[PDB]
């Protein structure tokens, strides 16, 4: 009850689905740049921080 | 003294560690990130001087009256 010509339609559907998946999963989160997350890297330096202006 | 497995923390395969969450759009909340919310007392220092004087004086008054 399933002819062979109807298969590429299903293949098109699944290709659309997996492309909608991969266009999202191709994105990834980079390294964090918030200074509040890395202020202790500077707090723990071997010398005190110079606020130079 | 100790094997390289113990030093590196794995026998065969180094397992991935889940990184720390950041909570974008707000400050980190850790045991070391609390001075952002609680600084040293700075608002009622002059009231502290006055109240220490008055506390000393009232205590001395009532102690002397009790003793006498
Ligand atoms: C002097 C001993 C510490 C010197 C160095 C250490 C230091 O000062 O660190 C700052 C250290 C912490 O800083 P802070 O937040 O200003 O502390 C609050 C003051 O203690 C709050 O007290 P205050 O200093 O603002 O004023 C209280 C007042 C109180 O006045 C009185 O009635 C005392 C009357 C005596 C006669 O006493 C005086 O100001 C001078 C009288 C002699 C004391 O304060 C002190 O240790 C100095 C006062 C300590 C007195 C009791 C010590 C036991
Ligand atoms: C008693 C409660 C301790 C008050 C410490 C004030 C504070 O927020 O803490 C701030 C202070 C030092 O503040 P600084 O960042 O200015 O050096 O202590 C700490 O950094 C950690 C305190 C841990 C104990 C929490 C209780
Ligand atoms: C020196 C004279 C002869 C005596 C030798 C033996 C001395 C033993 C006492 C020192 C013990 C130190 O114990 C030390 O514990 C830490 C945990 O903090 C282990 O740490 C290990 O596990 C942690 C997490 O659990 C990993 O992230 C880390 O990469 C790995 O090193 C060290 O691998 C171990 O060496
Ligand atoms: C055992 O001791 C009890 C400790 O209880 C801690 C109470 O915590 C409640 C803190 O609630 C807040 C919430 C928000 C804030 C703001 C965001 C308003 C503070 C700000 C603007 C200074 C960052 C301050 C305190
Ligand atoms: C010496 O310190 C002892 C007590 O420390 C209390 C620290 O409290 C800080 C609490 O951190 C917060 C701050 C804000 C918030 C809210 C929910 C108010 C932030 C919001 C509205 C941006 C989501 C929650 C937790």
């Amino acid at each position: 009850d399933v002819p062979i010509e109807k298969i590429p339609e299903h293949a098109n559907v699944l290709l659309k689905k997996i492309d909608a998946c991969l266009e999202i999963l191709s994105k990834d989160i980079g390294e964090v740049t918030d200074a509040e997350a890395h202020e202790m890297y500077f707090e723990t330096s071997k010398f005190q921080i110079l606020h130079i202006y | 003294p100790l094997p390289n497995a113990v030093v590196q923390g794995y026998t065969s395969v180094r397992g991935p560690k889940r990184p720390l969450d950041h909570f974008y759009g707000r400050t980190p909340l850790n045991i070391d990130t609390l001075w952002h919310w609680v600084k040293f007392p700075h608002r009622y220092d002059n009231l502290r001087f006055a109240v220490c004087f008055w506390a000393f004086l009232v205590s001395a008054h009532f102690a002397n009256k009790k003793q006498r």
